């Protein structure tokens, strides 16, 4: 539980 | 979730070297206010820690026992 | 002394907004909303097929060329027998026994 | 060579008759087809060069330079289409025509069998480069930089014109194939001293020589990205190509005329590398690194041993690919932050991880990591200069420390540390940019598998 | 001869195979560290055979 | 950016010095340029030549790794006093005392290695004795020649 | 269950780490005593280092002159 | 938060523990002799390393 | 590893350290117990309290922030701000 | 290591210098001293591929020990007796080297006594 | 010296900072806890001996020679907390502190993996861009002529308004991302 | 009693040991408050743009642009040739050139004189 968001750069491109 | 802290009153510095510190501070007219904070380092399961020669000889007892067992085994095995 | 009430009020409001931000960093239980997507295979794909490939390469392309694999000749002792010839190496002189 | 001259000329109606949305894609496609055809130059022999006609020939020196020249045009088109997207259509076609015309001058610069046709193409390469710098450069100083680039080259090369016509009158020819067999020993005199200087100083400016290098951290900085790519990847190598053709005629006087210039390079590669430790402009840091790397090619040509010529042509091809990739990386930051200051945008591996991997590979090939052809050329020049004098290894090895130190500091300042907080326009890497990085780096690493094609006429 | 040199080069190529695995990826790996650790365990086991026949 | 916010020539009149100090965003009492010996500084301020590690590390900096604010005039060698590089921070031992201790220790150790090389230790033994003419053929000596006989005796 | 953290007191111990630590300590002392019992000369000395003064002059070939 | 109950940690220190107990013995009895080992020396000299370590 | 901090947990630990300090009686003490105005503590005592907070939670409070923590609730809120609790 | 003091702190002309010794003939004091005898054939320790420090006057025990060590793989503890034979014969060689050092020491003391008796006489 | 809101250091602040630095370097010297606790009480007695000094020149001089005492008796490698500057874990996670504006650069197919998070983010963005002009006109109606004297920012003097210049304090990354 | 700390170039004097830190005068409070005012005005002008939602890009620092323009472009227009610049430009410019010229010429003359006499061991030297 209490899973937190990992701000990361755009790994799509 | 919640973690329960113990009773704060049990950390009395009697039986610790903080008591000797308070003795030497009262010997010249001072008083130590932070002793009961330092009391948990010298009490409980951290009390009676070994010396260095006791730290080296960890496992010397069972190791020497198994050594005597193996020496008797190889002395009886050759005959 | 400590803070001023301006600093107290500002740091209280920043603390409230910071805690709201950190709360809004949490995850919904449906998230991450993903797009819709042999026991010893390691010993076969990473070992046995590379042993096959490298033995094929060494046997039919490396040792077919001169001096590519040069092995030190084997250490010969008195009393040995040569497999290629059958020549028995003669033993040493009898020892001037010391003990 | 007419199978490469005519497609390069047909790129002119290909770029002037294309539709307005199509003038980049067609030129990129057909320039890649010309670069694919450029591998037919690899019909090289152990004894003879590939002698096409009375006008054109190609040995194993000109062949990697020709493949690199024909390969650099698609990469320049990819690099220069973003910042010229807002450009007028006719000026965009004139830009592409200047790059095509520059390639057309270069491919018959490197294949000129006769040395005054070499001079005419070698000085014809000024006009598209000058126009590109002074027209599509970004800052104010591009006019001054174009003046320096023009008037160092011409002040070095108009003595070379008189010297080549003098060889034409004395020997009867400037055919390099004839002058292989009719070369006379050049005795010690003052006449032959200034003969040697008139033959060599134009190429000393083109390399650049240290002390004559002042045109380069302006002309390579005040230029657009295609101009910097063609200057640091090809146009610095006209000097090394010309020296390797012209020191045939300059023996045995070169064996003592080289002694000052070797000092100017052996100390110069200590100084300019050290300058790269304290540069604020990233594009200028790559420029002074180019001066530092080309100093080794000057030393290797002036000591004229076989290992030195092999290492010098390997180092020229390797530095062409490496420095072109480094300028493209500096442009990939400059299109985002609009400043060439290196301390401005830091910590970019936190934002652009794959582009930071490209920075890492370009900086490792910059510091001559084995077994890249950068290290092959570096190491062979070190071997030959150790045979020249056993002390020079000190000036080599100290250089090989500082060459590491600016290559990683550039990596540490741009890509590592905490990122700059106020910069928030750092977009993700476009597919064009990573395509450009891979088309720089993957040929450079594949050439480590087969380096004998970039080792020159005496492999 | 054919065993010694084979397992000699199989150790090194076996070490280089997870580099091709990590460079040819599209997915999130199901424990790539366990894969590399298993690879080096097997490379140790593979390199012990030429070591034993050098002791021999 | 405009021309009169760029660095210019060396200020001599006090209104030019005050205009320079206003340009670099610092007090006139704290603005000191590099002295006009003609080394190419102009009106650029001689900042006190301290490293960036010496700054307050808990201050809210605009650039935290640089420890440098926005609009604050940068040092001439700011790329040299970054924390990746030269630190001029104070040391517990004096600089001259450090140099004397390091120099004396290295010089004493090299002196004593030379002393021990002059007077080496050894064991109370004879030379190691090898058969077959001090191993003449095994050390690559040619068999078409014949060496002197090296003869060893029992003891 | 994994180990719960404690406050100002000695932490929870697994039995397995205790028996493994004691087993390898006993294995160390077993191996030391075993190799000291069987080799005994890698520590104390293999062969007796003779006194060169006790050697007679006749076996050393010294004519008394 | 003292804890070391991961089998990764335990096995990873355990194999180097078996190495640190037995590997000198195993290797130094598996290597061939490449020099001649000096095994004759006086008793203050044979006991140099051990006595200096104990001191 | 690394169990998360809560405001209840940080409050309990800060008051637990202050109850182990002989110049503070544990029944007068609350989270609003000002050190100079209610508890009557010296500025040296406030510095020692902030150092006990540092030795408790394992991080350094700078002095420009330490000299403004004059009640337990501000200490708990500073540790909340520097450890980012209640995510 | 008292001989280090006897050569350095004492007088050095009476202690034999280990770089160039024996300085005396091998028969000076020896009526028919016999030679050291090599057991292993030069071709045998050539085919045994011994290291050129290991081809001394006791290499035959090392050849027997290495033949044991090859012929008893993987049992790497089954050749302790051949190893002890080789180590004991190396010990005997080291004792002989000590005897050469002691012979040279006593001969330099003899030369000291000879020149002192000469200078006292004449 | 160098402080964001204060223009200087008072004598009281200098004494407290010297007291804390002396106790920290003493704890570096005096590793064991009872022994440090004893010498910390002795040093507290030394600081309490001159506490009642109303002569400011005498007190400033005592502060000066106490700083000399400290600079002589400091540990060469004092203890530093790991996330404190000079520590072994200091600024370790700055490579993981990706700024929030990079979330604006994501592809929509990876923004659609977290629909609640970005739907919850857009109202933060809207809240900030409506609060901005109110806090700008709050700053210009409260800052004195000649600019701000100190770096102290005001709170929101109304209800509903946000504090001025709040976005990069609130939306700063975590210490352990 | 105590050794006085001697500040050097690469080890400055600490703030805790400097006497001018302990000035309690009015004019030092003037200078420090004016530096605080200038620094606060610069901080405010920075973070009014830094916190701006409309701004998307690089907050241009005139200090950084001014620093790079001083380090690159202002060097020659404020150069004056005089005694110090001539001695330093001829000392660090052609001094090493003369030095390495005579070192490498001496080494190669020694080497060529050894080679043409048959003295230098150039036996297995067939790569050059
Ligand atoms: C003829 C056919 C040939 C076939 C074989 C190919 C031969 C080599 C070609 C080039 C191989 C490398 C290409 C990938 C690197 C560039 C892109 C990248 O970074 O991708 C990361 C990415 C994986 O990372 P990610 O997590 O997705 O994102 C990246 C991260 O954000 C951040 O990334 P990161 O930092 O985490 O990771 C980067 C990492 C960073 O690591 C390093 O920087 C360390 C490297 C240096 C130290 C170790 C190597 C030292 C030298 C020894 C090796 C060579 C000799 C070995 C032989 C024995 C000794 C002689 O580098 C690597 O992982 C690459 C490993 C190989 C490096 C090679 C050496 C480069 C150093 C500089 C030059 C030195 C000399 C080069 C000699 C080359 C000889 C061929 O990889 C890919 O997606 C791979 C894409 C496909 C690559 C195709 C390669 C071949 C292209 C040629 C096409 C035409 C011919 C047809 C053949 C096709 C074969 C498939
Ligand atoms: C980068 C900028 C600097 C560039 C430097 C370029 C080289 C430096 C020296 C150039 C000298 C001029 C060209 C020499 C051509 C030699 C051809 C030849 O036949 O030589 C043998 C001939 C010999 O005459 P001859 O060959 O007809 O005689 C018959 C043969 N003998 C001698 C046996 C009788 O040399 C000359 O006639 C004169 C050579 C020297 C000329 C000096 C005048 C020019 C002054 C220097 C100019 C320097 C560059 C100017 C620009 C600077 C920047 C703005
Ligand atoms: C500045 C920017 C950075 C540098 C860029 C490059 C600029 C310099 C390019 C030219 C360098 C100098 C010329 C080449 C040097 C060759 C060796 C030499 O001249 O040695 C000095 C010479 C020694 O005498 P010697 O060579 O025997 O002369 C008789 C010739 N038969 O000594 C003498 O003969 C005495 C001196 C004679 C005068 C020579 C003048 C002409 C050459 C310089 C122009
Ligand atoms: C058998 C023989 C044995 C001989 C042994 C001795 C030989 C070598 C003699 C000494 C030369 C090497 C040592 C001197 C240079 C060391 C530079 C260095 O490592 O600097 C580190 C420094 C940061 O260090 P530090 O402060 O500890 O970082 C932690 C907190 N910041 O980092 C920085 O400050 C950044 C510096 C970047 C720029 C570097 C500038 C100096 C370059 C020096 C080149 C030396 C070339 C030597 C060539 C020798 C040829 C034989
Ligand atoms: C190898 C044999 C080691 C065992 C025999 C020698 C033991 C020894 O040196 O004991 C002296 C000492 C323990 O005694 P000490 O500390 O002086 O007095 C307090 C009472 N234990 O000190 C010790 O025992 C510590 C040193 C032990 C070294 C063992 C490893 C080598
Ligand atoms: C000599 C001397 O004093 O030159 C100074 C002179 C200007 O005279 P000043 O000192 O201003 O009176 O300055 C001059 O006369 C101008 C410079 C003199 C020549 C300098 C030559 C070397 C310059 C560096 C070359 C690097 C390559
Ligand atoms: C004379 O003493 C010959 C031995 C070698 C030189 C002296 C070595 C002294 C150090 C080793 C023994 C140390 C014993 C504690």
């Amino acid at each position: 539980g209490k899973r937190l968001f990992i701000i990361k750069p755009s790994g799509f491109y | 979730s919640k973690m329960e802290l113990p009773d704060y009153k049990q950390w009395k510095i009697e039986g610790t070297p903080l008591e000797t510190v308070q003795e030497k501070l009262a010997a010249r007219g001072l008083r130590d206010p932070w002793g009961r904070n330092e009391a948990w380092r010298y009490m409980g399961g951290f009390a009676n820690n070994v010396s260095f020669v006791g730290a080296l000889l960890k496992g010397f007892k069972w190791g020497f026992a198994a050594f005597v067992v193996a020496v008797g085994a190889e002395y009886y095995l050759e005959s | 002394s400590g803070y001023t009430p301006d600093e107290k009020l500002r740091l209280q409001q920043l603390r409230e907004l910071r805690r709201r931000w950190l709360k809004d960093q949490e995850l919904s239980p449906r998230e991450p909303v993903l797009p819709p997507r042999r026991h010893s295979i390691f010993a076969f794909t990473h070992v046995l097929i590379p042993v096959w490939i490298i033995h094929y390469y060494l046997k039919y392309h490396v040792t077919t060329k001169p001096y590519t694999i040069v092995e030190k000749k084997p250490r010969i002792f008195p009393g040995d027998t040569i497999l290629e010839t059958g020549e028995v190496i003669p033993p040493m002189k009898e020892f001037p026994d010391q003990h | 060579m007419l199978k490469y001259i005519i497609p390069t000329m047909m790129l002119m109606p290909l770029t002037w008759l294309s539709k307005n949305s199509m003038i980049w894609i067609n030129t990129t496609l057909h320039s890649l087809l010309i670069s694919l055809t450029s591998l037919l130059l690899l019909n090289q022999f152990g004894d003879n060069s590939l002698n096409f006609s009375l006008t054109f020939f190609s040995d194993s020196l000109s062949t990697p330079l020709l493949i690199l020249t024909m390969w650099l045009l698609p990469l320049m088109l990819m690099a220069s289409q973003h910042h010229l997207s807002k450009e007028n259509l006719a000026r965009k076609k004139l830009f592409i025509s200047m790059l095509i015309l520059l390639q057309l001058f270069l491919i018959m610069t490197f294949t000129a069998t006769e040395l005054i046709f070499f001079y005419i193409m070698f000085e014809a390469t000024l006009v598209p480069t000058l126009i590109i710098i002074t027209r599509w450069g970004n800052q104010t100083e591009r006019l001054n930089a174009g003046l320096y680039f023009l008037f160092y080259t011409l002040a070095g090369s108009l003595p070379l014109l008189v010297a080549l016509i003098y060889i034409q009158n004395t020997m009867g020819s400037l055919n390099f194939l004839i002058l292989q067999y009719w070369v006379q020993p050049m005795p010690n005199s003052w006449s032959n001293t200034f003969m040697w200087l008139a033959c060599m100083m134009a190429f000393m400016v083109k390399m650049p020589l240290y002390g004559l290098h002042l045109w380069l951290p302006k002309a390579h900085v005040e230029a657009p990205i295609a101009g910097s790519m063609v200057l640091a990847a090809i146009l610095l190598k006209l000097g090394g190509y010309g020296m390797m053709r012209i020191t045939l005629l300059l023996n045995p006087i070169t064996d003592f005329m080289a002694y000052p210039f070797i000092m100017l390079s052996l100390w110069g590669m200590i100084m300019t590398s050290s300058i790269c430790l304290r540069q604020t402009d990233l594009k200028s840091l790559i420029a002074y690194s180019s001066v530092s790397h080309m100093a080794l090619v000057i030393v290797a040509i002036l000591i004229q041993t076989p290992w030195s010529y092999m290492g010098a042509t390997a180092l020229m091809i390797a530095h062409g690919l490496t420095s072109s990739m480094l300028f493209c990386l500096a442009n990939s930051n400059y299109e985002r932050v609009h400043s060439r200051t290196m301390i401005l945008a830091r910590g970019l591996q936190t934002l652009l991880p794959l582009m930071a991997a490209w920075w890492l590979l370009a900086s490792l090939t910059n510091l001559a990591l084995p077994p890249s052809i950068n290290l092959i050329g570096e190491l062979f020049v070190v071997m030959s200069t150790f045979s020249w004098s056993n002390i020079t290894i000190i000036l080599m090895g100290l250089n090989m420390v500082i060459t590491a130190l600016y290559s990683l500091y550039m990596l540490i300042t741009t890509q590592r540390g905490k990122h700059t907080h106020h910069i928030n326009n750092i977009l993700p890497s476009f597919t064009r940019e990573n395509a450009l990085m891979s088309l720089h780096m993957l040929p450079l690493l594949l050439l480590s598998l087969n380096p004998k094609i970039i080792l020159g006429p005496l492999y | 001869m054919n065993l010694f040199s084979s397992l000699t080069l199989v150790t090194l190529i076996l070490l280089t195979m997870p580099i091709a695995a990590i460079n040819f990826n599209t997915h999130k790996f199901t424990n790539y560290p366990l894969y590399v650790k298993t690879t080096i365990s097997c490379a140790f086991i593979t390199s012990m055979i030429p070591t034993m026949m050098f002791i021999h | 950016i405009t021309k009169d916010m760029l660095p210019g020539p060396y200020p001599k009149t006090p209104e030019e010095r005050a205009a320079a100090a206003k340009k670099y965003n610092m007090r006139v009492e704290d603005y000191e340029p590099y002295p006009d010996d003609g080394m190419g500084y102009g009106d650029y301020p001689k900042l006190p030549d301290r490293s960036q590690q010496e700054r307050d590390p808990w201050y809210d900096w605009d650039h935290p790794d640089l420890r440098l604010n926005w609009g604050e005039p940068m040092h001439w060698d700011l790329d040299m006093y970054i924390r990746n590089r030269v630190d001029t921070s104070p040391t517990p031992v004096n600089w001259n005392l450090m140099c004397k201790h390091l120099f004396g220790f290295v010089a004493f150790m090299l002196f004593m290695f030379w002393v021990g090389e002059t007077y080496p230790t050894y064991q109370p033994v004879g030379p190691k004795q090898y058969p077959y003419n001090n191993l003449y053929l095994e050390r690559g000596g040619d068999p078409n020649k014949e060496p002197e006989p090296v003869v060893h005796y029992e003891i | 269950a994994h180990i719960e953290p404690r406050y100002r007191q000695f932490p929870q111990l697994t039995r397995s780490q205790v028996i493994q630590a004691e087993f390898f300590s006993a294995t160390m002392w077993f191996w030391i005593l075993w190799r000291f019992w069987h080799d005994s000369d890698a520590v104390l000395g293999h062969f007796p280092y003779p006194d060169p003064s006790q050697w007679t002059d006749e076996e050393l070939g010294i004519p008394p002159d | 938060n003292i804890n070391e109950n991961n089998p990764f940690l335990i096995n990873s220190i355990k194999r180097l523990l078996i190495g640190s107990l037995f590997a000198g013995f195993i290797i130094s009895n598996n290597i061939p002799p490449m020099t001649i080992p000096q095994m004759t020396m006086p008793h203050y000299l044979k006991m140099t390393a051990l006595t200096v370590t104990i001191l | 590893d690394a169990p998360p901090l809560t405001l209840e947990g940080i409050k309990d630990r800060v008051l637990y350290v202050l109850k182990l300090y002989d110049k503070i009686d544990p029944e007068k003490l609350s989270v609003n117990s000002h050190f100079m105005k209610d508890l009557g503590l010296d500025s040296l005592d406030q510095v020692e309290i902030i150092m006990a907070m540092e030795d408790e939670f394992g991080f350094e409070i700078p002095d420009i922030d330490a000299e403004k923590l004059m009640c337990p609730q501000e200490i708990v809120d500073y540790i909340a701000d520097k450890k980012d609790v209640y995510e | 290591g008292a001989h280090l003091a006897r050569r350095y702190l004492g007088d050095a002309s009476v202690e034999p210098e280990p770089l160039r010794m024996p300085t005396f003939p091998p028969d000076y004091g020896f009526p028919e001293r016999k030679e050291r005898e090599m057991v292993a054939t030069q071709q045998e320790m050539n085919d045994a591929q011994l290291v050129l420090q290991q081809r001394d006057y006791c290499a035959h025990y090392l050849i027997r020990f290495l033949k044991c060590k090859r012929d008893s793989f993987p049992n790497f503890l089954a050749c302790k007796h051949e190893q002890h034979d080789w180590d004991y014969c190396e010990h005997l060689d080291y004792v002989k080297r000590m005897k050469e050092f002691e012979r040279e020491r006593r001969l330099l003391q003899r030369k000291k006594r000879r020149e002192q008796r000469e200078a006292d006489m004449a | 010296a160098f402080l964001p809101s204060a223009a200087y250091l008072t004598h009281q602040q200098k004494v407290l900072q010297l007291y804390k630095r002396a106790l920290r370097h003493l704890e570096s010297r005096c590793v064991h806890r009872d022994k440090y606790r004893y010498f910390a009480c002795l040093l507290r007695a030394r600081f309490d001996e001159h506490k009642n000094e109303k002569d400011m020149v005498k007190a400033t001089q005592l502060l000066r020679e106490a700083e000399k005492e400290f600079w002589h008796g400091q540990h060469p490698q004092p203890y530093i907390f790991p996330e404190s500057p000079g520590g072994t874990s200091y600024e370790r996670y700055e490579c993981y502190k990706v700024p929030e504006w990079c979330l604006d650069d994501w592809h929509p197919s990876e923004k659609a993996m977290y629909p609640d998070y970005f739907a919850k983010r857009e109202q933060w963005k809207k809240l900030r861009r409506e609060s901005w002009e109110r806090e700008v006109k709050q700053l210009q109606e409260e800052t004195p002529v000649g600019g701000p004297r100190t770096e102290a920012l005001p709170p929101a003097r109304k209800q509903g308004d946000l504090p001025p210049l709040w976005w990069h304090i609130v939306t700063r990354p975590r210490e352990r991302p | 009693s105590f050794p006085k700390y001697e500040p050097s170039r690469l080890a400055s004097l600490p703030t805790t040991l400097d006497p001018a830190e302990y000035d309690i005068s009015s004019e030092t409070r003037k200078a420090q408050a004016e530096r605080l005012a200038i620094r606060s005005r610069l901080k405010r002008e920075y973070q009014l743009q830094y916190n701006d939602p409309s701004r998307r890009g690089v907050v241009e620092d005139p200090a950084l642009i001014r620093w790079t323009c001083a380090r690159s472009a202002n060097v020659y227009p404020n150069f004056r040739p005089n005694t110090k610049t001539s001695l330093l430009g001829a000392l660090f410019g052609i001094g090493p050139l003369i030095f390495w010229y005579y070192v490498f010429k001496t080494d190669r003359d020694r080497k060529e004189k050894l080679i043409q006499e048959g003295k230098l061991d150039r036996t297995f030297n067939i790569s050059y």
